Order: C-alpha cells, then sequence, then structure tokens
C-alpha cells in the first residue's frame, strides 16, 4: 500500500552523477549558488545548486583530491591531492593558475575568512610528523585577482608535542585562530596574530576527529568522529556546549543556518540524521544514499544541503515548508511572544 | 522534572551563551554575531 503523511515533505532531493568514485568533500560557495565537489577521481566538479547542473570540472591533478575550498569572492577555489600537490583554480574558466608541491599527501585545505590565506593539512608519513601549512595569496584590491604567490608556506605548524597529527582544521572569526582536529581525538587552537603559537587543547573523542565545521559566524564549531559522537564547541574557551550521541560511526557534521539543527552523517561499509542543536535530540532521518555518507555541506542561507556518498553520488536537497515550520512547542511560545 | 521546563531552560541558557559571546566580540573586534549569512 502507499505511504501517506499528514503534512508536506521536509525536502526534495535530486541526485548528481559525475564522480565515478567515492566522494571526499562537498562545499557551497558564499552566495550558496554554487556547489564544489571532489572525490577519489583526479578531477573536481562545480555544480549549480539550484538545479544540480554541472558547470564544469577542474582537471590537472594525478590522484585523489582529498579536499576543496572556495574563497569568499568565488574567484578561486583551492584543492589538495594525494598526488602531493595543492592547486589554485579560476572558477570562472576552470584554469589552474598556481601549484604548490608537498612531500606528503594533502588531506584538507581551507581559505581564511578574508581570502588572503589558506591552510593545508600535510599528512604524517613515515618520519614526517605532519603539519598545517599556511600559504599567502596577495590580491588586487579592485578585481580580487591574484597578484603574487610564493612557493613556500609562510608558516608551518608542525604537529605539537603530545598530539598526533592533525586531520582537519579551519579558521575562526576574522581568522584570529586556527582550530585543529587530531588523529588521537583531540582539538587544539593556534593564535594567528602571535605567529600561530599554541594556546590550548582538549580531549574530546576516542578515535580520530573525522570532520570539523564552523557556525555561520565562525565563533563555534561541530566535530564528528567514527567513535559515533559529535560535539558542539565554543572557539573562545574551547568549552563543550552540546553532545550528540549516535549509534553510527560519523564521517561528517554541520551546523545549519536559520534553523537550530545539526546534520550528521556516516555509516558502516544510509541516512543523514538531523538533530536539534539545543535539545540534543534526533528529529529526523533522510534516506537516499547507497553506502555511507562521506561529506555533508549546507548552503550559507540554509535553504539546501548536499551529501556525498561512498556510492559516488551527490544528493542535493531543497528544504520545503514543513522544514522551515519545524518547531518545538516551546520554540513556538518563544517566537509568538516577541511581537 | 518537566521536560517542557527543561526545554525552556536550555533555550534560555543558549540565548545567554550567545549574548555573552555577542558582547565579547563587539568590545573586541567590533564584530556582530549572526545565525544566517547577512546582506
Amino acid at each position: 500500500g502507499e505511504n501517506l503523511y499528514f503534512q508536506g515533505s521536509h525536502m526534495k532531493a535530486i541526485k548528481l552523477t559525475g564522480h565515478e568514485r567515492p566522494l571526499t568533500q562537498v562545499k557551497y560557495n558564499k552566495e550558496g549558488d554554487l556547489l564544489f565537489s571532489c572525490s577519489k577521481d583526479s578531477s573536481a566538479s562545480v555544480w549549480y545548486s539550484l538545479n544540480g547542473e554541472r558547470l564544469g570540472t577542474l582537471d590537472g591533478h594525478t590522484g585523489t583530491i582529498w579536499s576543496i575550498d572556495v574563497d569568499c569572492f568565488t574567484k578561486y577555489c583551492v584543492t589538495g591531492s594525494a598526488d602531493y600537490s595543492i592547486k589554485l583554480w579560476d572558477v570562472s574558466n576552470g584554469q589552474c593558475v598556481a601549484t604548490w608541491k608537498s612531500p606528503v599527501p594533502v588531506k584538507r585545505v581551507e581559505f581564511s575568512p578574508c581570502g588572503n590565506y589558506f591552510l593545508a593539512i600535510l599528512d604524517n608519513v613515515m618520519k614526517n610528523p605532519g603539519s598545517i601549512n599556511i600559504y599567502e595569496i596577495e590580491r588586487d584590491s579592485a578585481t580580487h585577482e591574484l597578484t603574487k604567490v610564493s612557493e613556500e608556506p609562510i608558516h608551518k605548524i608542525i604537529t605539537h608535542e603530545g598530539l598526533d597529527a592533525a586531520t582537519v582544521a579551519g579558521w575562526s572569526t576574522k581568522g584570529k585562530y586556527i582550530i585543529a582536529g587530531h588523529k588521537d581525538g583531540k582539538i587544539s587552537k593556534y593564535d594567528v596574530s602571535n605567529n600561530y603559537e599554541y594556546v590550548d587543547s582538549i580531549d574530546l573523542h576516542e578515535k580520530s576527529i573525522s570532520d570539523m565545521q564552523f557556525s555561520p559566524d565562525l565563533t563555534y564549531f561541530i566535530t564528528s568522529s567514527r567513535d559515533t559522537n559529535s560535539f558542539l564547541v565554543d572557539v573562545s574557551t574551547l568549552q563543550v556546549l552540546k553532545k550528540y550521541e549516535t549509534d553510527c560511526p560519523l564521517n561528517t557534521a554541520v551546523i545549519t543556518p536559520l534553523k537550530e539543527f545539526i546534520i550528521l552523517g556516516g555509516g558502516q561499509e544510509f541516512e543523514a540524521r538531523f538533530y536539534h542543536k539545543i535539545f540534543e535530540e534526533e528529529i529526523g532521518r533522510v534516506q537516499g544514499h547507497f553506502g555511507p555518507l562521506n561529506t555533508v555541506a549546507i548552503s550559507p542561507q540554509g535553504t539546501s544541503y548536499a551529501s556525498g556518498g561512498e556510492d559516488g553520488f551527490i544528493r542535493l536537497h531543497h528544504f520545503e515548508k514543513s522544514y522551515f515550520d519545524f518547531k518545538y512547542d516551546v520554540e513556538k511560545a518563544a517566537e509568538a511572544k516577541e511581537h | 522534572r518537566d521536560l517542557i521546563l527543561h526545554q525552556r531552560e536550555l533555550l534560555k541558557q543558549w540565548t545567554e551563551y550567545r549574548e555573552k559571546i555577542g558582547q565579547e566580540m563587539e568590545k573586541s573586534m567590533n564584530f556582530k554575531i549572526f545565525d544566517v549569512q547577512p546582506e
């Protein structure tokens, strides 16, 4: 018999096919009109988020692309690859316009909030202890166009005494700190203005940190781990605000704009789970992947999200009316008792 | 322990945490917090 529901759907999904290989990362740009993706293939893809149509591909790398970011102008994106390189690309035409070499695979890249720097995670391999490298891009004030790059990072944060190698990292608000996640499930924080010096760190997970993603304003963040837990954590003091407990090993987590939710995803060799960010309770499960979810991203306006799987597919979701009207009774009391 | 009063309390303490950070970011780098990307 046919399944019937009291109200309209929470979202509509479409499936993007492009990658013949497991997804490693999806990312929206700032206006949320573009989606960037990378996978175990040697090329990345750029999509329109409105209808899922592929705008083009970024070709040049010779192995897996582990990570992709896009600057705040949507002028350049940056990729880091198993082929031991980092590449900068012009988004308007797909051209590689700078390459940097690494002695080890590069597992994660991310632009600073103002576009002038990016970080790269260099894996530990053999005697290499791993690092977070920071690269500078000098820009034209008018066109935002690249004017100078150097072959060297301007600073290498070498794995710090008593931490395993970093796996994920990103920038806090206005790029004042870098927060890093580690292979031993710790988190640490580096003060950018004081030469990237260590500040503090904390135990958090039992296994390696698998993702870390910030809030819309970069003042707090969410982690996930294959130990099946996720934590909300405040940048300024690194205190734990919230914990989300699942029965599922977690590859990815995000904080939603606009609604007070969290999205988690993972799986064992398949559904994204939504949680209420404040009450720490599961509010839904969104089916559609054929294996584990490897990455999730949400648009900065909070009106769609994408998930990429081990199946090679990206699912793109546009939120409907029942999503934007989803409210606990206490939240309904809060809103109506305003005006 | 009223789940409903526990919920009103989590909501209260969240808004407190956010106003606190809000103050400390204003008197600090002149930055105003948000929950959705502004324009």
